């Protein structure tokens, strides 16, 4: 019972103590549902972080590691129990453990304990954690070790209230630029994302990404065999262009758009909507960036998603659409309407979601506008497909943004 | 509200864990 152990892991004899961590740490590890709260209630934490000092005994040091990984493996309550109890130093201690288990696990628990949040993180990053950590990457290390110490670098990097700290990340690159070029997908996948989290943390971090030299090692991982490596890369240069036009043209120079056709023709929906958000960053951008998605044969397959892709995708296009009117020039926006942009476009104007119809209809009013002579030929083209019924009736919608405009475009481009 | 946007809801859910046990 939980009292015996707890009575025979409190003994000064360690290897009764042993007996009894053994014991917890079997009832912890034999499921997926283990008995966390009452093993906290029982109060065996500051037994178990006590046995974390004894380096006579690597076997209960190790016992009491994975123990306590599993306590902090749950709730926040649960992680926090054992922050509490003062793991953090005593763990921080056993990565320079000589016993290989003993150091492995102690990295694992701590691993959990910095997943579960900044100010957690911060502690454990402001104790010193990150340089011993990376000192472990080497050609000898065991490779379920190293995936291990990727996996804790991923929550070094999560969590944005606040982001990691400047030092931090730059301590940190370095070492994911040497893991990015690892084989192993379990190492790469890891690696992408702890980049995608930075890459989301503000402009300032996509910039020390940037300067790191790693993106044009993480453009082709686009193209990798292994769709996890893929969508977490699509996720990295996507958080990097939705920064400047100059930080989005550092992921343009390295052909990111060539590997797009294998994206929005990929089977899953959730990857089209994810390389359709990402084509919305870059056509938001200056008239070279707009050029480049055009030149990259990407408009008709853009348009295709728009017209026939989930609803989802569907959106995204809209605004990839949209967006290029705002810097595209009068000869890029013609191309969309040669493309038949109109009509699928158009058949988003009655949706439920008012963020979509808003998009459309100043997508829409940006096009009549740029056409100073074809205003007329475009605006036959919307009343064809029932586009300018559908304004009409927007005349009448709820929000206020909406039917402004609807007034607006009709008194401009269909008054005469 | 035309312009660049950060990462949509639901996007990429197949995110590393937070936290792993070590199970047997």
């Amino acid at each position: 019972s939980l009292e015996a152990i707890v009575q025979n892991a409190s003994s000064d004899n360690q290897g009764i103590q042993l007996s009894a961590v053994q014991a917890a740490r079997k009832l912890l590890s034999s499921d997926r549902n283990p008995p966390i709260d009452d093993l906290i209630k029982s109060g065996i934490l500051p037994i178990l972080v006590h046995c974390l000092e004894r380096d006579d005994n690597p076997s209960l040091q190790f016992e009491a590691a994975w123990a306590l990984t599993n306590i902090a493996s749950g709730t926040s309550e649960q992680t926090q129990a054992v922050v509490q109890s003062n793991a953090v130093p005593l763990f921080l201690r056993l990565l320079h453990s000589p016993h290989q288990n003993v150091c492995e696990q102690a990295v694992w628990a701590l691993g959990n304990i910095i997943g579960d949040g900044p100010q957690c993180r911060d502690y454990v990053i402001s104790l010193g954690v990150v340089k011993p950590l990376l000192s472990f990457i080497s050609p000898s290390i065991p490779i379920t070790f190293l995936r291990n110490v990727t996996w804790v670098m991923v929550n070094l990097c999560r969590h944005k209230d606040p982001p990691p700290p400047m030092e931090t990340i730059q301590e940190i690159l370095p070492a994911l630029c040497v893991l990015i070029h690892h084989t192993d997908v379990n190492i790469l996948v890891d690696t992408v994302w702890a980049l995608s989290y930075l890459t989301d943390a503000g402009n300032e971090q996509i910039q020390m990404v940037i300067d790191s030299g790693i993106v044009p090692h993480l453009v082709p991982l686009l193209s990798h065999q292994e769709v996890k490596v893929q969508t977490a890369a699509l996720r990295a240069v996507g958080n990097i262009v939705t920064g400047t036009d100059e930080q989005t043209q550092v992921v343009l120079n390295c052909d990111a758009l060539s590997h797009f056709p294998a994206l929005l023709t990929h089977p899953k929906e959730k990857i089209n909507k994810e390389a359709v958000w990402f084509l919305s960053n870059i056509t938001a951008g200056n008239q070279q960036q707009v050029q480049a998605v055009i030149d990259a044969n990407l408009v008709p397959m853009i348009i295709h998603l728009l017209d026939k892709g989930d609803f989802g995708t569907q959106k995204e296009a809209a605004w990839a659409i949209s967006n290029l009117t705002i810097s595209g020039r009068k000869d890029q926006v013609a191309y969309l309407i040669q493309q038949n942009v109109i009509p699928p476009f158009c058949n988003l104007l009655t949706v439920k979601d008012a963020q979509v119809v808003q998009v459309v209809l100043d997508g829409l009013s940006n096009i009549l506008k740029m056409a100073e002579d074809e205003a007329e030929t475009i605006g036959n083209l919307i009343e064809e497909c029932g586009g300018l019924e559908k304004i009409e009736q927007l005349q009448n919608h709820e929000n206020e943004d909406i039917y402004k405009l609807a007034y607006e475009i009709i008194d401009q481009f269909f008054s005469s | 509200c035309l312009g660049r946007r950060v990462v949509q809801p639901g996007m990429f859910a197949d995110y590393p864990p937070t936290k792993k046990a070590r199970v047997l």
